RNA sequence: GGUGGGGUAACGGCCCACCAAGCCGAAGAUCGGUACGGGCCGUGAGAGCGGGAGCCCGGAGAUGGACACUGAGACACGGGUCC
RNA sequence: GAGUGGUGGCCACUAUUAUUGGGCCUAAAGCGGCCGUAGCCGGGCCCGUAAGUCCCUGGCGAAAUCCCACGGCUCAACCGUGGG
């Protein structure tokens, strides 16, 4: 036979030039300030996988099925994508925008640490943001609900000083 | 014609035999299993080949087109057979000299054969004396050894 | 093995009852021939190094063993390839600790702490029984060891019985028969590590192995092979079990 | 030399192409044709696993047993007949099942001289 | 020649229901056809039916109510295990609980819903929806 | 349809469903058996005996009386004849077909060019072989029994 | 006498050393049941067994048959057409590895 | 295939002497073609179709064809002999 | 998008191999006609058996590879502990 070969984690469109899909994806890319299409596609694949797990477990029965069902629900609401009282059916109503709201770049922007999405990306990449006492430099990292409030400037960063000229401009917004 | 047969629960052998029997009428299956292409391929299953130029020729386009397409005769190093290769580009024939060595590959027509208005030509020139022909046509590079 | 015996063992092909990381390195210790078989034993080096953690590298593990710091069934073992198996007793007298080797609920070997007094006895399952020259009876136990008894007591011992042996003197002190109502502990199969009491025994023609039915504490009945049932007491266990 | 591995013919009659060389553990040895002679002659063969066989090539005495369980050591005169091969009796070849004549009567050989190194026979009434 | 009395009955029923017949006669009767008719009546697909005795194998008289979309026999009679009913449902039925499959088990003839409740398999013989 | 000609004739008897003999029938079982034996001794075929019984004596099929000796089965003409030892050695339809074949063969000796009649002979012999296979299976004929026209 | 099969021994005795009932032969392994289809050679029979094989792609069955050569002791002496029971032994010839132990239904 | 032996670490037409005519086959023998086998890998909604170099388990080989010594184990890749 | 093009091969496209699931009056395709051996498919009721078939339960089908949750490298790819 053949040994294992590592495979891509995302899927490409079936047809590269469809006008409606191009327009929709362009709107998303502009709004969330992503670097290239593949990054976007990555998140899409994640969404699809969740749905494909929900569809398979609805039509199943037995002992392992219940365990996997509760594990899926717990994982989904640990990420902050579902409320605490959601049921399995609610999985089938998630959208691509729901996942994009959990990116570290977006959350840094929404919390008011930056004036713009691009500034948030630069702040993350250069190492000015700490999450739960740890510095992370990946703008696409998905933030868990339990750690969302412990996101601040790094304690060694120049921005961790309210008199810094650039921070005062950020606070002005 | 009645119902498709056999449908019986214990008629597996006959059904398998029938399917195997009529699969030989599929031309794609027959050529793969009997390996008919490998038996007549001058390139011997390779994607590219290297050869030596013997002479320059020109081929007329088919009706209702008009024009002359510049090609060369190439003798293959690996087995000594002689084939015809098209030279793509505007004025590309001026960079070819007799006794040069070239790299050729498929021209890319339907069913791995010829394309366009020049049937009978199955290959095209890619390199001349280890230099890309496309560059030479565009410039950006000079043909070595004059 | 084109021309002779194998001397090596890859990590990926190691026995499935060990606690070992199969991708950290290339090679594993090939165990020496000894008391138990491959499926129910582990080399002593892994006990010294990986289980208890008294050593970090193999080189300093061998230095500990050569000083005679480890006792297996009351005897000093220096070979780092020595196999240690089911129902054995591992004693460290310098630290004063004792363990018994037992299968897990999923079939892996673990060390179960025991008291010092219990460390002097070992249960042995009578695996076979034969006549030997001079008209004596030889008993062959499940771990490969042997014992001799006179012709007078030939009716006090049969296969599948359990003998409680005092180690390292190897002196018999108790015989536990195999019958209805005996307390058993399962060593292999799907029902490994479950324990209970014997209810029924069944037999089959033409050499197929025989099956026993066991009732546990909660009152459930389950079947297993007779040779996988290890007698440990009359109506209560005589040794500590997890 | 003498190879005892497998047949080169399938039971249906088709031929078999050999797929490997001959292994050392599959070889035989020359048969020992135990003759009747004035003096006994034997050798020792080193065999697989470092074991030994005692091979008898010339025989002069025999052990003859009666239905009562007693045995006597007597010498061999000749071989009357041998069902194993059609011309063994003429050449005085002793194998298991041969009929020999001794100084106390006819006897039938019960041992394998090529494997044991001794000749044992039962007395015929 | 005649090979399958059960298939003829179901094809006759589905042919008759498409032209608004109110009753039909099944000419060769048998115990299996009676069991299938009983199961069909339990779910409300047909009305009352009765057995008429000639000197031959007997006849069945069946009342139709116009509540059948399609009815057919399954050949060959595939064996099915107690947890494999979904793919056959997708093969023969239009929705996830639309209609019934009729199964012969060692406890009698029944719909596949009852068989799945009891946790047993059997042989598929017909579908109705 | 017909075995060879593939026609679809439907003519036949339409027996009403009844179990007990009719009221107006007055013969007992013994009288019927005596009549059957007498008619057989006159030299009639099994099918002809029933025809005569129906037409002249007003007796519908004798399969309306239980067998007095074997209560599990009803009465038939062949069983009645077997009870007295008058039953045919060879089944009647096979005998009739063989008799038809013998007569036709001697016709074809004087008319070798009558090819249309020869096909009838071939069909008759096909029927004969089907019947002999069936009767061998059920044990009504010895296993070595064979059909040879040259006999 | 019993040899582990729990069936009736044959009526009479024999002197064949290859007889499991009266000789030194031992039986161990599979036990099959079949129909004799040939008895031409001395002390040898051919036994045929039929079974069904399931074709996964076509979800249907086909019929297959297995033929085995077996030793025929004189005390039993099976013939063509009857049901026999056979058991596995050590190799006896190039193709014989079974022995007939019982005739279940004489032809 | 049987009977009687030899040889082997060991059962066996594995090899001999003698007695018989058996054994395989249109449910594909025999012969020819192409290939190391598997766990697995690629693709597809699935049913399927195609491949089986790299990591693990099993087999075989040491320029081609034959043959031996030592040893628990070889007819031995960095041991021996002939063409 | 640190990649993007050319040539050859396999799968899909393809219900152009059709068990699920294709066709044969006029488009490729019903032997010129019939009889019959093996095979496949075979009418109704009653009794028995339990080979096929269904359910429960023992012994097996190495590890790696696949899916899920949790844990360790900044997260991930990767690796460990459990459930399949
Ligand atoms: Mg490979
Ligand atoms: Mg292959
Ligand atoms: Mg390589
Ligand atoms: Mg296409
Ligand atoms: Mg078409
Ligand atoms: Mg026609
Ligand atoms: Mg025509
Ligand atoms: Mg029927
Ligand atoms: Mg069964
Ligand atoms: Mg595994
Ligand atoms: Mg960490
Ligand atoms: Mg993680
Ligand atoms: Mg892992
Ligand atoms: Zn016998």
């Amino acid at each position: 036979g053949d040994p294992k070969r590592q495979r891509k984690k995302y899927e490409t469109p079936p047809h590269p030039w469809i006008k409606e899909r191009l327009d929709r994806e362009r709107v998303l890319m502009d709004k969330y300030e992503l670097k290239n299409k593949k990054e976007l596609w990555k998140h899409e694949t994640q969404l699809k996988n969740f749905r494909r797990r929900a569809r398979r477990l609805l039509a199943a029965r037995g002992k392992q099925a219940e365990i996997e069902r509760e594990q899926l629900l717990a994982r989904l609401k640990r990420l902050g994508l579902l409320p605490e009282d959601a049921v399995l059916d609610d999985v089938l109503s998630l959208t691509i925008e729901d996942i994009l709201e959990r990116r570290l770049q977006t959350i840094v922007y929404k919390k008011g640490l930056a004036r713009t999405m691009r500034q948030a990306r630069q702040l993350i990449v250069h190492g000015h943001i700490e999450v739960n006492g740890q510095i992370i430099r990946s703008p696409s990292y998905l933030v868990l609900k339990e750690e969302e409030d412990t996101i601040t400037y790094a304690r060694t960063s120049p921005f961790a000083n309210p008199q810094h000229p650039e921070r005062m401009m950020i606070e002005k917004a | 014609p009645g119902k498709k047969a056999p449908n019986g629960e214990f008629a597996g052998r006959k059904l398998k035999l029938k399917r195997k029997k009529f699969r030989w009428s599929d031309i794609r299956y027959k050529r793969r299993v009997l390996r008919l292409k490998e038996k007549s391929d001058p390139l011997e299953g390779a994607p590219q080949a290297r050869g030596i130029v013997l002479e320059k020729i020109a081929v007329e386009a088919k009706q209702p087109n008009s024009g002359m397409r510049k090609a060369v005769r190439v003798q293959l190093i690996k087995n000594g057979k002689v084939v015809t290769a098209f030279c793509p580009g505007d004025g590309a024939i001026k960079f070819i000299d007799e006794h040069d060595e070239v790299i050729i590959e498929g021209i890319g027509g339907p069913k791995g054969g010829s394309m366009g208005d020049i049937p009978g030509i199955r290959y095209k020139v890619v390199k001349v004396n280890r230099v890309s022909l496309k560059e030479l046509v565009k410039g950006r590079k000079e043909k070595p050894r004059r | 093995a084109r021309k002779g015996p194998k001397r090596h063992l890859k990590r990926l092909a190691a026995p499935t009852s060990w606690y070992i990381e199969r991708k950290a390195y290339k090679w594993a210790v090939r165990p020496r021939p000894g008391p138990h078989n491959m499926r129910t034993s582990i080399p002593l080096l892994y006990i010294v190094r990986d289980y208890l953690g008294y050593a970090k590298t193999a080189r300093e593990a061998r230095k500990i063993l050569n000083e005679g710091k480890f006792l297996v069934d009351g005897r000093v073992r220096k070979d780092y390839k020595f196999p240690v198996g089911i129902m054995d007793v591992v004693s460290i007298p310098e630290t004063g600790e004792h363990y018994r080797v037992l299968p897990n609920r999923i079939g892996k070997l673990i060390l179960h702490p025991i008291s010092e007094e219990e460390a002097n006895i070992k249960p042995l399952r009578i695996r076979n029984k034969r006549m030997v020259k001079g008209a004596k009876i030889q008993l062959n136990f499940h771990d490969g060891t042997n014992h001799l008894i006179p012709l007078s007591e030939k009716d006090n011992y049969f296969t599948s019985y359990t003998v409680l042996m005092k180690v390292p003197e190897r002196e018999i002190l108790e015989v536990l028969p195999f019958e209805k109502g005996a307390y058993v502990f399962v060593t292999q199969g799907k029902n490994v590590a479950r324990k209970g009491r014997i209810v029924e025994i069944k037999k089959f023609p033409m050499g197929w192995p025989d099956v026993v039915t066991i009732e546990d504490e909660e009152g459930e009945l389950f079947d297993t092979l007779k040779e996988y049932a290890f007698v440990v007491g009359r109506d209560k266990p005589r040794i500590s079990l997890p | 030399a003498i190879w005892q591995g497998r047949s080169l013919r399938k039971p249906s009659g088709g031929r078999i192409v050999l797929a490997r060389k001959k292994r050392k553990r599959e070889l035989g040895r020359e048969p020992s044709n135990t003759r009747v002679a004035e003096q006994d002659k034997r050798k020792i063969i080193r065999t697989y696993g470092g074991n030994k066989k005692v091979r008898l090539t010339a025989a002069a005495y025999a052990n003859v047993f009666d239905k009562s369980g007693k045995g006597r050591k007597v010498r061999i005169i000749r071989v009357i007949e041998n069902p194993a091969n059609r011309q063994f009796a003429r050449r005085n070849i002793i194998t298991k099942g041969a009929i020999i004549e001794t100084e106390i009567g006819k006897a039938k050989v019960t041992s394998r001289p090529g494997q044991d190194g001794v000749v044992n026979a039962i007395l015929l009434e | 020649t005649l090979l399958d009395p059960l298939a003829n009955a179901l094809s006759h029923i589905t042919n008759s229901e498409r032209v608004g017949k109110r009753e039909v006669y099944i000419k060769p009767a048998s115990k299996l056809i009676g069991e299938v008719l009983r199961v069909m009546q339990k779910y409300g697909y047909i009305g009352e039916f009765e057995f008429i005795d000639d000197g031959r194998a007997g006849v069945y008289r069946v009342q139709l109510l116009g509540k059948i979309n399609k009815a057919g026999a399954i050949k060959p009679r595939f064996p099915v295990k107690a947890r494999d009913y979904e793919r056959w449902e997708k093969r023969f039925l239009p929705a996830f609980e639309f209609g019934i499959l009729i199964v012969s088990t060692s406890q009698g003839v029944m719909s596949h819903k009852e068989a799945r409740e009891k946790g047993i398999g059997g042989r598929l013989i017909a579908y109705v929806y | 349809a017909r075995m060879h000609a593939r026609k679809r004739g439907k003519s036949g008897s339409k027996r009403p469903p009844r179990t007990a003999p009719p009221i107006w029938l007055e013969y007992t079982v013994e009288d019927i058996e005596n009549l059957v034996v007498k008619l057989r001794k006159e030299g009639y075929s099994t099918a002809m005996i029933g025809t005569i019984l129906r037409d002249q004596y007003g007796i519908p099929t004798v399969k309306l009386f239980r067998d007095p000796d074997n209560p599990n089965r009803k009465l038939t003409i062949t069983r009645i004849l077997e009870k007295h030892g008058l039953a045919p050695e060879i089944p009647e339809d096979l005998m009739f077909l063989i008799k038809r074949a013998v007569n036709l063969r001697k016709h074809l000796e004087q008319h070798p060019k009558d090819l249309h009649s020869m096909r009838g002979l071939q069909l008759i012999e096909s029927k004969i072989r089907r019947l002999v296979k069936y009767y061998k299976r059920k044990g009504k004929l010895p296993k070595d029994w064979r059909y040879d026209p040259e006999q | 006498r019993d040899i582990g099969l729990r069936i009736q021994p044959p009526a009479e005795k024999c002197d064949d050393p290859k007889c499991p009932w009266h000789g030194h032969l031992k039986i161990h392994g599979r036990v099959f049941e079949g129909i004799v289809v040939s008895d031409k050679p001395r002390k040898t029979v051919t036994v045929e067994r039929q079974y069904y094989h399931y074709l996964k792609k076509y979800e249907r069955y086909e019929l297959r048959r297995s033929r085995i050569h077996a030793h025929n002791p004189p005390c039993i002496n099976a013939k063509v057409g009857d049901r026999v029971l056979i058991a596995e032994t050590r190799p006896l010839s190039k193709t014989k590895h079974f022995v007939v132990v019982a005739v279940l239904e004489r032809a």
